[PDB]
Order: structure tokens, then sequence, then C-alpha cells
């Protein structure tokens, strides 16, 4: 029961990235 | 072992060969900084192909919009300022390095068994370097672009026969026009490609051996990984470069060039002073320094010769100048001269510049004749030394 | 027409091949009964018991422990000390050793030949063995003799002689012994380990010591040794077999009048000279040795501490194989698995150290040069996915399979009596089966997966490697080797 | 949880057993087959189960050289019922381990586990031995195995001496090797060793041993599984003869090696059986590579002459093996390579004076103590108590109370083990060497010391 | 089953085309199956006697001087020849079994392909 602890986690990581890469606070 | 089950994904092979060559490679654990630099030129011809390419989107290769579309970059793209004080310092940044490349290795003796093809692979890959950015140099169409493409073109005429026949196929027409801009941004595109194709051949020529060290011994004893040890070491030296390479580009972005090529080309007025890049400077002392023109392209190409001639001289079996007193000096010397070189061709052809030019240039060539004559002497030490 | 299948030879033997595959896919159900590949919890506090284990102290603090089998025909009575090279100083160390050579030489009543005579006429045995926190001399005798084991045991603790010219014929004996330190090189590995993971602390010195340490080995030297740490509350007297507790007692009670008392006490020694782990490795490079030997450790836990148990449990999942067992390549450890279905090495073991205050969990390999690098990057993967990915299964035949190996060890009168005075040191007590039986099962998934977390992920390793060892991976790819970055 | 130091809370603590705990007797049940199951109930919690079989090298003469040992390697393999994967998982699941030996008289089968598991266990070793799949891979696996396990053999002094001598020694059925030549083995597979086991092994020729199991469930779960096996008339083992020989390999070098060694009664005739034993402890002697632990034979004539008056010896002590109607009596020794000729001399010597009667009587009591206690020890182990109970039912059907060892030992005189020494060396010899033979003596001088 | 030739007549047209492909070239359908296709193939190969093997690799190298010359067997060999006689399918199942028992009780691959 870690492997969908570690997708939660990359998840979490990927979505940090993305809101990082593009910043998109203007069109939200 | 047999190999039944899969093991580190490094060792499989979709990997094994990047494993070998970058990860577990051996390497000299008494590597200096001064073993930095290859690592550091290659970063910077990845910088000038990714900025070249960005940069060729909005360059017009036409004697009509060349100039305009690089004030056209630096005005109205996006960090198009950037891209051009990049790409412009950006050959400096790599001539540097490849200057401190070059010399490690004269140091070190780099270059003597069983390393010949290195610095052959080297001093090609030199020439290239030269080729490219001169022909990039070309492509803005200021004052110093038409003038040195001028001159470059017509060295050609020093051929007695087929002379003119070449320059004017290497212009396109009776002089420097939109014909020759057009066909040296194609070859601008090309050379860098072939550059990456002469240093991978160089990195694996090196590997056939692998990398001489400091103390100039056999290293077989005392080798480690290249990764992580020599990987962040390079980092080190890639972030040092980095806060060089920055400050370059955002406090003093031309410095290093002349303001001449500001003024769109004018093939009517030369301009009082016109010189090369800083780091073509020596070669053009060199060339000045004979009052001939096919003595001066001789001695131009006389200097390639004798940089590849270099690893095939009789020499003594000792590499490292670090027991080397004499031919460490010699070294001392050659560098302060190429940098009087240097500065010798920046400087208007007259007295007393045309003697100091004459001498450094014969002090350049003694470096290459003394050599020689240094190792089949010192062949002896080991027999008049002893303990 | 084509020829019928047997007229050629190769499509003759394709039949009898055919003909064995077939006779194998019909099993016999008679056969298939009771056994099973999946391993289950059993609970059988029925069959576990034993008989029981008398624990009586002194009025001076003396343990008199024994276990009666009385339908027995031998016995093993012996004296258990909370004593070794650990206790020691710098400059006394490897006295104890040269005091287990030095016990059977002799003593006021008896002459060396005396006491030789003496049991080898009844056909007893006497063993002596020293280690960093233990020290145990005890005899194999028949059920008659107890007493008179007993009275030499007496003898010997209390009245040695040692003479200055038997200590100087055994002080070369021994620095010969140091002088030939070789051809057992799995002790010499695990010495060398001990030293780098206990650098500078009393764990860390071998139990042989230094050469000017025999050498300046005199016998007031000796008796200090003994009236230091030979004392009535550091020993325990265990006897297993035809034995009855009383007359044990009455017999202990008559001969061990004249011992130290000295108020040195184990508990405080450990607490102001404390073991502690050191990251570190000592790498033996000899490219003339044919194979390689090493060990990789973690530090590992105490006797006391609760997660000893679930460290046996992980030592039993890692296991241990050499190239003369039979069916490596089917058993429930990975590891093992690996390493006998690739043939990466000789040999393969796991082990868990206890002390008192600290412990070493680790592997020990024997393997060529070649191997070794497929060797680490499989230990290291199997040692670090305790932290990451435990299945029930696997741990369920562990604790199987460390169940029934404790149980099976503890046959014969000495192991008996190794397993009485080792617990009442250890523990300050026997622990019985069923006690141990329930912390064992009591070792889930989870609690494998806590353990190597607290003790294996992210964490420092002690390596000791002698012989062909230039491929072995350097220190930074074993530690980098114990988290994975997936996760 | 609570440290080790303090109890477990809430265990549930099984009654202790009893300080005195009245042994049980060997059950022996004979099936109509032949087969014979033994068992004895046991107060540990421990069970040993075996299968013994009096097939060995003796019958592998002319056309099956090498095959005892190699079913010794392929033991609990693949069955027709389980494949080798499935059967080692079953051994694992309840905490099991399997263990195989091949004798020249003799080969076993054995498992060992909790006694709960009784049923388990037996399945599992009667699926073994009767339905042996016998692989081709499996057999050329541990045929490969097999090589490494013949080439090691030179590592192992005292071993190959004692091979080498065996056959130096006899002419028949025991001489042939029990280590076979690589030769030899690469003629062995699957089919030879199902047409050698099928022949051998027969139900009146195997004895179902079990120490530590109630004999009912023992029958219970054996019985459906060996019945069907047919009634095979009870032939008669081959008659081995002794005679002299020598064993010679000049491999040149440094630490020479030998082994003379004599013909001695077998286990049938039991009271120079133990004169055989007596002596051996009487001779005694030791490894002299290692130390440590006082009464392991220190002080017997071996030790007590050759390693404390004689230096720059390796190894020097006294050997046994005897078969049911033949044994070898025998003195090692390592010495120097050219100091062989004086350690022959000495262990000559040495057989002489105890052959003549300069051996005193608090040396024969202390052989003789050395004996019954090594004995009444050895069954200490619930291995070698079932081991015993198979060895001893395949060979007298009867297990024999260890009394009647213990009353033999101590009826011993001096005369006896004058006269018996007398007569064991009368009798021709079996040298053996192996290492730097040239300064070695010859067989006829030593045979003449004698 | 509709690829039953006694009870598909569609199925006899194929195993009659396929026999007679294979016919041409002597190959058995069986040496077909390319060990570099899958580790079980491969294992099962291994596991068979070495006079099959040979055979299995004489008749690929006939095939393949065959195919190299565009020339087909004489018709008194392609009337010997015996394309659906099996020397690998029962190996090939019993290696599949031990893999699956393998897998159901959580062991380790015995073998596994390379990452390309
Ligand atoms: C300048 C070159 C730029 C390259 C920098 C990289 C340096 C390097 O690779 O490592 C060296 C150095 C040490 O690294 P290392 O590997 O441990 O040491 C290797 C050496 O062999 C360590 O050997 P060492 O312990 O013997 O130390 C000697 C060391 C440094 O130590 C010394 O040099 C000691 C000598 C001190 C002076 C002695 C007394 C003087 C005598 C009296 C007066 C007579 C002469 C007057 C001179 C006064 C000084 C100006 O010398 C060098 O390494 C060479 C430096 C100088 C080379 C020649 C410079 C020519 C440029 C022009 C200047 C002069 C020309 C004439 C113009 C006239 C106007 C002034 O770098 C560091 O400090 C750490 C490196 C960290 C990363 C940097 C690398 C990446 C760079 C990014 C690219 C940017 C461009
Ligand atoms: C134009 C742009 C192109 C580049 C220009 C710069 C050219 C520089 C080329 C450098 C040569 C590269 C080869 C390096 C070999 C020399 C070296 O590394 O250091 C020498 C020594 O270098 C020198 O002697 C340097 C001479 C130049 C010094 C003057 C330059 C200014 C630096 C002085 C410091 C700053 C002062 C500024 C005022 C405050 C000793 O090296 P080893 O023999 O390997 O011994 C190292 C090991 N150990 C010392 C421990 C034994
Ligand atoms: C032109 C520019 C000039 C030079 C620029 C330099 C560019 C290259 C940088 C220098 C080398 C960096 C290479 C870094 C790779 C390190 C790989 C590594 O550390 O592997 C880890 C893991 O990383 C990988 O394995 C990633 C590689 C995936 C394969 C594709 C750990 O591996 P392990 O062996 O400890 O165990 C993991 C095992 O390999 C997997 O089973
Ligand atoms: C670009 C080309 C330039 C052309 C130059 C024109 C021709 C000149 C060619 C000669 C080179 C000039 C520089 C030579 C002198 C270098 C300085 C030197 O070597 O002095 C050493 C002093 O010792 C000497 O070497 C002096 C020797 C004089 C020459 C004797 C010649 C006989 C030897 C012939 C051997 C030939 C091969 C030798 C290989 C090294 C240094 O001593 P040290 O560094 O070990 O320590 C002292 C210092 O205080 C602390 O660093
Ligand atoms: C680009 C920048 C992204 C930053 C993070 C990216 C991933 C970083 C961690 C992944 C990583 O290095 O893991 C290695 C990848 O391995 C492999 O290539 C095989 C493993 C399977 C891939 C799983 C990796 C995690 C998934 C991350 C993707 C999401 C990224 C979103 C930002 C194996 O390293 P190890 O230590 O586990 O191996 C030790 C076993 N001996
Ligand atoms: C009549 C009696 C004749 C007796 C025999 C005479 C000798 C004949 C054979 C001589 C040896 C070979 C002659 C080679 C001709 C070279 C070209 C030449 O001379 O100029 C012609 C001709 C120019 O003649 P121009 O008009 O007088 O300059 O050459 C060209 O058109 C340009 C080609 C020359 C450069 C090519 C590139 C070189 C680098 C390649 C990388
Ligand atoms: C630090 C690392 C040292 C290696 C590289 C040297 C570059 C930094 C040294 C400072 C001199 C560079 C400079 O200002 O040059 C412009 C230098 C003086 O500044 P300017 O006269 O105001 O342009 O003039 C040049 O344009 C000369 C051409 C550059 C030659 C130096 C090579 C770089
Ligand atoms: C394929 C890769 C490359 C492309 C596509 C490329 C493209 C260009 C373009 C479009 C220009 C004209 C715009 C400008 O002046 O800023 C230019 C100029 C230049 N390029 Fe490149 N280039 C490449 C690689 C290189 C390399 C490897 C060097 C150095 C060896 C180099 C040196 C130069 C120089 C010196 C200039 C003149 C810069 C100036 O003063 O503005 N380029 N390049
Ligand atoms: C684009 C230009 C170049 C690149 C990317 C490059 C790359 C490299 C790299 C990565 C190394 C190994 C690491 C190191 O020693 O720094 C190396 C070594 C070497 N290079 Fe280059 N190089 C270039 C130009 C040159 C030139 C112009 C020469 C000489 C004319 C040369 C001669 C050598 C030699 C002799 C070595 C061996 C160094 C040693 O073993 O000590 N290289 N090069
Ligand atoms: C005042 O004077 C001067 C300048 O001015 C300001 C200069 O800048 C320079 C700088 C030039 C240097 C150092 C050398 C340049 C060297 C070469 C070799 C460039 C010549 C190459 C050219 C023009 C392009 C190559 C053409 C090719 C390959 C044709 C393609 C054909 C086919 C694919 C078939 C110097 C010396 C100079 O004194
Ligand atoms: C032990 O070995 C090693 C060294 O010590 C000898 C090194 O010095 C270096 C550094 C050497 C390199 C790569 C610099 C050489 C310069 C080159 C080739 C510049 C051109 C760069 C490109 C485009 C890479 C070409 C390679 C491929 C496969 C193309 C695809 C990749 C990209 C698009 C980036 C590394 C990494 C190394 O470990
Ligand atoms: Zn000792």
């Amino acid at each position: 029961t870690i492997d969908i602890q570690a997708a939660a986690g990359w998840g979490i990581a990927a979505a940090a990235g993305a809101i990082w890469v593009v910043q998109p606070f203007g069109w939200i | 072992t047999i190999r039944n089950q899969r093991f580190s994904l490094l060792k499989q092979p979709i990997s094994s060969t990047l494993n070998q060559h970058l990860v577990d490679y051996p390497t000299p654990s008494n590597l200096s900084y001064w073993w930095g630099f290859g690592s550091l030129a290659g970063i910077c011809l990845v910088i000038q192909i990714v900025t070249g390419v960005f940069l060729a989107m909005h360059y017009t290769p036409h004697v009509d919009l060349a100039f305009n579309s690089v004030e056209h970059i630096m005005r109205d793209v996006e960090g198009g300022w950037l891209l051009r004080y990049m790409h412009a310092n950006g050959a400096s940044m790599f001539f540097i390095v490849v200057y401190l490349h070059i010399f490690r290795g004269l140091y070190y003796a780099s270059y003597s068994s069983p390393r010949e093809f290195v610095w052959c692979l080297g001093v090609v890959i030199f020439l290239l370097m030269i080729v490219t950015a001169f022909i990039g140099y070309v492509l803005p169409w200021g004052q110093m672009s038409f003038w040195g493409a001028t001159v470059i073109t017509s060295l050609a005429s020093a051929i007695p026969v087929v002379g003119d026949t070449i320059v004017t196929w290497l212009w396109g027409g009776f002089s420097v026009d939109n014909a020759t801009l057009n066909r040296f941004f194609s070859l601008h595109y090309l050379l860098p490609f072939i550059l990456v194709g002469a240093s991978l051949l160089h990195l694996a020529a090196l590997h056939q051996y692998g990398s001489n060290n400091p103390l100039g011994v056999h290293s077989e004893m005392d080798k480690i990984a290249f990764y992580p040890y020599f990987y962040v070491k390079d980092l080190v030296g890639w972030v040092a470069f980095a806060i060089f390479f920055s400050i370059w580009i955002f406090y003093a972005p031309n410095v290093l060039g002349h303001p001449d090529n500001y003024i769109p080309a004018n093939p009517m007025s030369t301009p009082p002073h016109i010189v090369p890049e800083w780091y073509f400077l020596p070669i053009y002392a060199i060339l000045r320094s004979i009052p001939d023109k096919a003595g001066g392209v001789a001695a131009i190409a006389l200097v390639f010769i004798c940089l590849l001639a270099l690893p095939f001289f009789k020499s003594m079996y000792v590499r490292s100048s670090s027991f080397r007193p004499i031919y460490q000096g010699m070294f001392w010397l050659l560098l302060a001269d190429c940098l009087l070189l240097g500065w010798i061709g920046c400087q208007p052809v007259e007295a007393p510049f045309v003697t100091i030019g004459q001498i450094s240039s014969l002090v350049f060539f003694l470096f290459f004749a003394i050599t020689p004559i240094l190792g089949r002497v010192g062949r002896g030490i080991p027999n008049s030394y002893t303990d | 027409s084509p020829p019928p299948p047997h007229l050629m030879p190769y499509d003759h033997a394709a039949e009898i091949i055919k003909n064995k595959i077939k006779k194998l896919e019909n099993p016999d159900k008679r056969f298939l009964k009771y056994a099973s590949p999946h391993p289950i919890l059993a609970s059988h506090n029925h069959i576990l018991s034993a008989p029981e284990t008398r624990v009586t102290t002194l009025p001076n603090g003396l343990r008199v422990a024994t276990e009666s089998n009385l339908s027995a025909k031998t016995a093993t009575v012996g004296v258990w000390i909370d004593a070794g090279s650990r206790f020691e100083s710098d400059e006394t160390n490897g006295t104890a050793h040269f005091l287990e050579h030095m016990i059977f030489k002799g003593t006021d009543r008896r002459t060396v030949r005396a006491l030789e005579e003496e049991i080898e006429d009844i056909g007893g045995h006497l063993n002596a063995y020293t280690s960093r926190e233990q020290t145990t001399y005890y005899a194999k005798v028949l059920d008659s003799n107890v007493n008179q084991a007993l009275d030499v045991l007496a003898d010997i603790l209390q009245n040695s002689k040692f003479e200055e010219q038997r200590i100087n014929r055994e002080r070369d004996v021994i620095l010969r012994e140091m002088q030939e330190v070789e051809g057992q090189t799995d002790e010499v590995v695990l010495d060398h380990l001990h030293a780098t993971a206990f650098q500078y602390t009393p764990l860390g010195r071998t139990i042989l010591g230094p050469a000017q340490n025999v050498k300046s080995i005199t016998r007031e030297d000796l008796q200090n040794y003994i009236k230091t740490h030979y004392t009535a509350s550091r020993m325990v007297i265990a006897a297993a077999g035809a034995v009855k507790h009383e007359e044990v007692v009455e017999q202990v009670k008559k001969l061990f009048t004249k011992l130290s008392s000295d108020p040195t006490t184990t508990s405080q020694l450990v607490a102001n000279e404390p073991a502690s782990f050191t990251g570190s490795e000592v790498r033996m490079i000899d490219d003339d040795l044919p194979l390689a030997q090493f060990a990789v450790a973690f530090e590992g836990a105490s006797w006391t501490d609760p997660d000893s148990v679930a460290l046996m449990v992980m030592q039993t999942m890692l296991g241990s194989w050499n190239k003369n067992v039979g069916g490596g390549k089917h058993v429930g450890s990975d590891l093992t698995q690996r390493v006998a279905i690739n043939e990466i090495a000789e040999s393969i073991m796991a082990f868990n150290t206890n002390y008192k205050d600290t412990g070493l969990f680790g592997v020990y390999a024997v393997a060529k040069a070649d191997c070794l690098d497929d060797l680490s990057y499989a230990i290291m993967y199997e040692v670090t996915k305790l932290a990451y990915r435990v299945s029930d299964a696997d741990v369920t035949r562990a604790r199987n399979q460390l169940k029934s190996s404790l149980l099976l060890h503890m046959d014969g009168t000495s192991p008996i009596a190794e397993d009485i005075g080792r617990q009442l040191l250890t523990y300050g007590r026997r622990i019985p089966t069923a006690e141990l039986f329930a912390r064992i099962d009591a070792v889930d998934a989870s609690t494998v997966k806590r353990v190597a977390n607290k003790y294996i992920y992210d964490k420092d390793i002690a390596i000791s490697a002698i012989g062909p060892i230039q491929d072995l991976p350097d220190y930074n790819k074993f530690r980098r080797r114990t988290y994975w970055n997936r996760y | 949880l609570t440290s080790l130091d303090m109890p477990l809370q809430g265990v549930s603590l099984p009654p202790p057993l009893a300080d005195k705990v009245e042994p049980s007797k060997l059950q022996i049940t004979t099936l109509p087959n032949g087969l014979k199951i033994a068992s004895e109930t046991t107060p540990n919690p421990a069970a040993s189960i075996g299968l013994y079989v009096d097939c060995g090298s003796i019958y592998e003469a002319p056309y099956f050289h090498g095959a005892t040992h190699l079913l010794e390697r392929m033991a609990f393999k693949s069955t027709l019922n389980r494949t080798h994967f499935r059967l080692v998982r079953e051994i694992e699941a309840i905490g099991g381990n399997t263990s195989a030996s091949a004798s020249r008289e003799q080969m076993s089968y054995t498992i060992d586990a909790l006694k709960t598991y009784v049923p388990e266990m037996v399945e599992v070793l009667i699926d073994s031995v009767r339905n042996p799949a016998f692989l081709d891979w499996e057999v050329n696996e541990e045929l490969r195995k097999m090589k490494v396990e013949i080439a090691e053999l030179a590592k192992n002094p005292m071993g190959f001496l004692l091979e080498a001598i065996h056959s130096a020694g006899y002419s028949g059925p025991l001489a042939s090797p029990l280590y076979a030549p690589e030769s030899a083995l690469d003629r062995l597979n699957g089919e030879l060793l199902e047409e050698f086991m099928t022949e051998n092994f027969t139900a009146a020729r195997m004895v179902l041993a079990a120490s530590g199991v109630e004999h009912e469930e023992l029958l219970k779960v054996a019985e459906p599984l060996t019945s069907d096996l047919p009634n095979v008339p009870p032939q008669l083992a081959p008659k081995s003869q002794y005679v002299g020989g020598d064993f010679r390999q000049h491999t040149g070098g440094e630490a020479t090696h030998f082994a003379v060694a004599f013909e001695v009664p077998g286990w049938n005739n039991e009271k120079e059986a133990v004169t055989a034993t007596v002596l051996q402890m009487l001779m005694g002697g030791g490894g002299s590579f290692s130390a440590g632990g006082p009464g392991k034979g220190m002080h017997s004539w071996l030790y007590r002459r050759v390693l404390n008056e004689y230096q720059e010896v390796q190894s020097c002590t006294a050997f046994t093996s005897i078969f049911n109607d033949t044994g070898l009596f025998g003195i090692y020794g390592c010495s120097s390579p050219q100091f062989a000729a004086k350690a022959i001399e000495l262990a000559a010597k040495e057989l002489k004076d105890v052959a003549g009667g300069k051996v005193n009587q608090a040396h024969l009591d202390r052989a003789k103590a050395a004996t019954k206690s090594a004995v009444l020890m050895n069954l200490e182990s619930r291995m070698i108590a079932a081991e015993d109970i198979g060895r001893q039912i395949l060979t007298y059907g009867e297990r024999k109370p260890v009394d009647q060892f213990l009353k033999s030992v101590d009826q011993l005189t001096l005369k006896d083990i004058a006269d018996f020494t007398s007569k064991v060396i009368s009798k021709p010899l079996t040298m053996g060497s192996f290492g730097d033979v040239l300064a070695v003596p010859s067989y006829d001088t030593i045979s003449s010391k004698f | 089953r509709l690829v039953d030739p006694r009870k598909n007549f569609l199925a006899r047209m194929h195993m009659k085309s396929v026999s007679n492909r294979l016919r041409r070239y002597g190959l058995r359908y069986d040496d077909l199956y390319d060990p570099l296709y899958d580790l079980d193939i491969k294992e099962a190969l291994n596991r068979l006697p070495r006079e099959i093997v040979d055979a299995r690799n004489q008749r690929l190298m006939r095939a393949m001087d065959l195919s190299m010359k565009h020339e087909y067997l004489p018709d008194n060999l392609q009337a010997v020849q015996t394309p659906f006689r099996s020397y690998l399918q029962d190996m090939l199942a019993l290696v599949k079994r031990e893999r699956a028992e393998r897998e159901a009780l959580g062991a380790l691959p015995l073998y596994q392909r390379t990452i390309p």
C-alpha cells in the first residue's frame, strides 16, 4: 500500500512543478 | 556471473553505453580544476547552438535587412537582448575556455604518446571554431563584418595562378555582397554540427587511453569513476563559469567588441581602425608581421602545421612541466608571447609595433622549434643524473 | 511417405521427452494431501512444554540455574561470566584471552597432568570460550561426575597458580597465534568490521589484544583481572541434563566461597564507557587471494531492545546460502534467490549480533572478483527493500523458520546449558518458549517496515573487505543504495 | 513492546514438563512388502523422520559407477507429483530442514521439523524417494556441482587418503570409489539413475525411522503411501575381499601425508567391534593443526608421543571405518616431505608397541572411559538418535540397547587389546601416501616393519 | 473450437495451406518459434535433448539456403516432410506452467528479458 502513496506524492510534486513553470495566477 | 535477471538499469543495454562512457568511466583521482575546461567547452558549444537556433528564427540574411533584423532582435522580441548578448559573448567564452584547455594540454604535454590523435582532432576542432566564429561575425553586416569578410576572402589571392578565381568563387561575384552573406549564413548553421561530431570523435579518441594527469605518470593504480566525483567538480566549474558569463552578459555586454559594428556596412569607406575579434588577434599579428602576402598566409598555415606536428616530435619520456624546469619556463615564456601577439594585433601597423610583432612571431615559432631539441637532449638525463 | 515417428533418431528422442512431460502432466493426489507451499502462522503452545528451569540466587548474588532431565545419562555444568575484552582497558586488553589459555594450567591441589588425568579418566571434556562481553567455562561429564566437575571448575576459578614458566610458555604460544592470524578470513573480516564500526569504544578491541600487552603479561595481571571481574553477581552456574537443582545448589554453596566481591557492576561499566557506531570502512586489497570476502553492516540493537526480535526475523528473511545448498533458487528469501539464480557468490550470510548497549545487523559474502559489483547491488537492493515492500507471506515464512530453528538447535545438554547461561546474562531470566514465540509472531509486515526504516533507511554503514576487491563499490555507492529515490 | 528483560504480559504459558520423564519404547511395524516403520515418542518438541536404504556404491559395479553420490545430490528434487520449487516451498513453509547421505552400504533421507508437522514431513519424504522425476536439466546441474565436489577433494588429505586406501585395500564391491572419476560421470543420466533406483530401492530394503512422533499418526500417514510397493525377495549383498595395497600420487612440493591401515572385524561379530573402537580411542591423537579444549585426546599414546616428543609434525591420529562384514583401522600422519620415513617408523613402532603389551592399565581405563562417554554423549542429539535407529534396524532389525555395548567396553582387559592388535597387524597392510612420495619408503619396507 | 480441422473446414483449408507452405522449405511449424521472441522459448529449447535441437538447426540452415537460392525442396524430399510433427509445444507449456507457479507463490523469475 505504498505505491499509491508514492503516486500521490509524485502527483503533488507534478502539480507543484506545473504551477511553478507556468505561473497561472492572472488566469485563476 | 550469469546475467539471468536484471541488475542495475545502468548496466542494461538501453543504458550501458552511456553508463560506461559517462558514469563509470575510470578517471585519475588527482585531476585538477584544469581538467574541467573540456566539459566547459562542451557546455559553451551547446549554449551557442541553442541561442543561435533561436536567433535564426528572427534574423534575415540579406544586406538590406540583416542589420535591421539584429536591431529588431534587440528591441522587439522579448528576451531578444539576452539571446543576442549570450550568443555574441558566448563566442568569447567558448574561445577563452578553449584557450585555457589548449594551454593545460601544452603544460602537461597531453599531446604526447599515446594521445597524439586526441591533439590532432583538437587542432581540427580549433580550425572549425575559427571558421565558424568568423563567418558568424559577418552576419550582423556592420562595418567590421564587411571589411573582415573582404580581407579573409581575399586571403585566397595569395595563390599565384588560381588565387583570384578562388576569391571570386568565395564571394559569388566581383565583391563582397549579398551572395557572400547568404552563403556565410548557411555555412554558419552547418559548421556547428560538424563541430559537435568532431568533439564526439575527440572524446572517443581520449577515452581510448584515458586522461593524462598533473603528474604525467601512469595512473591505472588510482582511478575513480567520473560520476559523481568529477561530475561535482565540473559542476563547481560550471557555476563559476556561469557567474563569469553573467557578469559579461548583464553588466559589460559590449566591452569584448568594437563599436564599429554598430555602424551599417558601407562599401565605400574603410574605418580607420579595422581589427577582428580579440580571439583572432594573435593570428592577425602573425599575419601582419610578414611584409609579404604569400609569406603571411604561409605563416598562418605554418602555425597549424607546427601545432599538428607537435605530438610526433621525438621527445623525452617525461610529460609534466612539474618535472621539466626548462620546458616549464619555456611554457610561461610562450604564454607571455601569445598575450603580446594578441595585444599587438590590436595596434596600428607602425613603429615600434612592427619590430615587436616580428620578434614575437619568431619567439612563437621558436617554442615549436626548440621543444624537439629539448626532448633529444633530455633523453640523456637519467644517464647523467645518477643516485 | 514420411518416416514414422520413431525412425529418425531425433524424432525418437522427441517422442521420449514428450512422453516424460506427459507423465509429469498428471499428478497423483495421495502424495498431494498435507503439504502446502503457502506459509501459515500456527499456534502450538501444547508441544512447547519443557522441563522447568530453576533459578536460585545465593546470598552473595551468585545464581545457580538448572534444567533437569533425569532420564539423561549425561550432563553439562559450567560457569557463565559477564566478562570479556569489552570490560578490560587499553593496556589490559588481551588479558581475558590469556586467562582462557592459562586457566587449565594447574592449581594448588592439581598440577597440569593431574587436572588432565582427572578429567579424561572419567571421559569428561573441559571447554573455555571468551568473547567481547561473555566468558564461559564448562564441563561435559557423565551424570555421576557432576560434583567432581563442579569441584574442578571451582578450583580452577578460585585457586589457579599461574606459574611464571607456564606464563612465559603461553606468552609465546599466543604470540605465534597473533603472528598466524590467517586461514580464518571470516573471523578476520568480522574483527576489522568491529574495529572500524566501534572505533574508539571498548567494543572495537579484539579479543586477542596487542602483542605488547601479551608480552607484558605477568602473574599479578591475571590475579588482578580475576579479582576485578570474576565476582559473584557477574557469574551464573548453569547445569543441564541429569542434574538435581538441590544437589547443585549445595555443591555451589560449598565450593564457591573465596570469590572477589568487588563492587564493580556491568551496567555502570557499560554506562561510563558506551559503545557507538561510526560509519566507516576498511579495505584490505590483496589481489593474490582467489576470493573476496566482505561484510556490510548497520548499527543494530541491544539484547533487551524489543526490536531485536524483529531484527532476528529480518535476518531470517535475508537468509544464508552457499554453493552446496540444493535449492537456493527456490527459497523464500529474495536475496538468496538472486544470488543462487545468477551465480554471483560462493556464500552469503546475514548476521544479527547483539551486545548490551548496541548491535550489528548486516550481510557477509564470499565471491569472486568479477561478481562483486552485481553482488553488492543485490545485497543493498534486498536490504533496502525491507523499508518499502514486505509481503505477508515472506514475514510469515520467516517467523515459522525462526521458531523452528530456535527450537531445533536446542538439542543436547551443552546447547541447553549455553542457552540458560546466555539468557541469564543478557536478559536476567530464561525466556520461556511460549513468550518468545508470542514476541516473534508479533512481528508482522508493518513491524518489519518500521524497524527497517529505523535501522536501515538513509543510514551510515560499516564495511570490511579483503581480497581482490578493486571492483567492490566505494562507500558513497553503498551509502546511496540505502534509500530509493523513486519513493 | 516491553524490553526482553521484562516478561511479556498476557502470554499463555504451557505447563512445565516433569523433571523425570519415562523413556519411550521403540515400536517396529513391518509391512507385508517388507518395509519396516519404527518410531519413538520424545518429550522435546522436535521430530526427526528418515528413510534408510541398504543401497550404496557396493551395488554400482559394473555399470553404475557414480550413481550413489549422484542420487545423493539429486535428493529432494522434482517429483512426478511436485516441482523442486514447490517442494522447497513446502519444506520452508513449516520451517523444515532436509539432508541426504551416501555411503558404501547405506543411503539416508531425513527431514527435521516441529512434531506438529509430521504428516507433511512424511508425505514430502516418501514422494521424494518413491517418485523421482530425474529431469535431465536437474541431473545436469547436479553433475556440474559434482565436478567441483570431486575436484575440491584434494583439499582434504584425510578424506582423500581414506577413500584411496578403501580403493587400494579391497578388490570387490568395496573397492568401487564413492567419488567417481570425471570420465565415469559423462555416462550418468536420468535414465541410468531411474534404472539404478528402481532395481535397488525396494520395500524390504528400506526403513522409515521417526524419532519424536506417536506411532499411530506416523502409521496413519505412511501406510497409504508405501504399501503399493511390491514384494521383492531378499537378495544378498556382494562379498568383498580385503587385500593389501599401496596408493601413491606423487604431486611434489611440500606437506606429505600418509595412512597405514589394517583389517578389522565388521559390525557383525559384536565383541571385537568394541575392541576396535577402544583401540582407536587408545591410540587417539589429534589434528595437530588447531588447539583448544582439554580432554579431546591430548594425552593419548599418539599425541603424547609424537606431538610432545617430535616437533615439525602437522597431523597425527587414528581412524576407523567398519562395514557389515569387515573394517579398516589405521593411523594418519602429515610430517614433513623428508621426515616421512621417520614418521612411518614412528607409526609402525606405535602399532607394534600396543601389539606387544607395552600399554598399562591406566591408559586402558582412560580409553575405556573415553569410549563410553563418546557413545553416551553422541546420543544427546535427536538427529543421531534417529539415524542410529534407522541404521541398526537396517543392519540387525532390533536396535540393540546401548547397555550391551557398555558391558563389552567394561570387560576389556590388556590381554584382549594385545591379542587383537597382534592379529590386526599380522595381516596385509594398506599403505596410502599423498603429496611428495619420493622420499616416502616403499610398500615392502613398511610391510617388513610389522 | 473453430480452429479444429476435423470440425471446421475453414480451419482445414488453413492447415492445408500452412502445411504446404512449410513443406516447400522442409520446415516444421515448431521451427518457426524463435528463442529471441521470448525467454520461455529459449528455456524450453535449452531443456530439449541435443539431437532434436541439432535437427532443428539443420532444418533452419536448409530452409535459409533454399530461401537464399529462390528454390524449394525437391518433390521427392517434400513427400517425406512432416510439417506438424511437434518437438517444442509440450516443453513450452511445461515451462509456462512452472513460470506461472513461480509467479503465484511470489518468487523471483528464473530469467528476464534485457531492456533494449
Ligand atoms: C616561447 C619560446 C621561448 C624561447 C626562449 C629562447 C631560448 C631559451 C630556451 C630556454 C628556456 C628559458 C627558461 C629556462 C629557465 C627556466 C627556469 C628554471 O628552470 O630554473 C630552475 C632552476 O634550476 C635549473 O633548472 C637551472 C638549470 C640551468 C640549465 C642547465 C642546462 C643543463 C640541463 C640540460 C637538460 C636538457 C633537458 C632538460 C629537461 C628539463 C628552477 O628551479 P626550481 O623551480 O626547482 O626551484 C627554485 C625556485 O627558487 C623555487 O621554485
Ligand atoms: C547551429 C548553431 C548556430 C546558429 C544557428 C547560429 C546563428 C547565428 C545567427 C543567426 C547570428 C546572427 C545574429 C547575431 O548577430 O546575433 C549569429 C551570429 C554569430 N554567431 Fe552564431 N550560430 C550558431 C553557432 C555558433 C557558434 C558555435 C559560434 C562560435 C564558434 C557562433 C558565433 C557567432 C558569432 C561570433 C556571431 C556574431 C555575433 C554578433 O556580434 O552579433 N555561432 N549566429
Ligand atoms: C570544442 C572544443 C573542444 C571540446 C568540447 C573538447 C573536449 C574535451 C574534453 C571533454 C576533454 C576531457 C576532459 C578534459 O581534459 O578537460 C578533452 C581533453 C583533451 N583535449 Fe579537447 N576539447 C576541445 C578542443 C580541444 C583543442 C582545440 C585541443 C588542442 C589543440 C584539444 C586537446 C585535448 C587534449 C590533448 C586532451 C587530453 C587532456 C589530458 O588528458 O590531460 N581539445 N577535450
Ligand atoms: C583586418 O583583417 C582581418 C580581419 O578583419 C577584421 C579578420 O577578421 C581576421 C580574422 C581571421 C582569422 C583569424 C582567420 C579566418 C580563417 C579562415 C579559414 C576563414 C576562411 C573561410 C571562409 C571565408 C568560409 C569557408 C568557405 C567554404 C567552406 C566554402 C563552402 C564550399 C563548399 C561546401 C563546397 C584577420 C586575420 C585579418 O587580418
Ligand atoms: C568520463 O567521461 C566524461 C568526461 O571526462 C573525459 C567528460 O569530460 C565529460 C564531458 C564531455 C563532453 C560531452 C563535452 C564534449 C563536447 C560536446 C560533444 C559538445 C556537443 C554536445 C552535444 C550535443 C552532445 C552530443 C551527444 C549526443 C548523444 C546527442 C544528444 C544529446 C543532446 C541533445 C545533449 C563527461 C560528461 C564525462 O562523463
Ligand atoms: Zn587462543
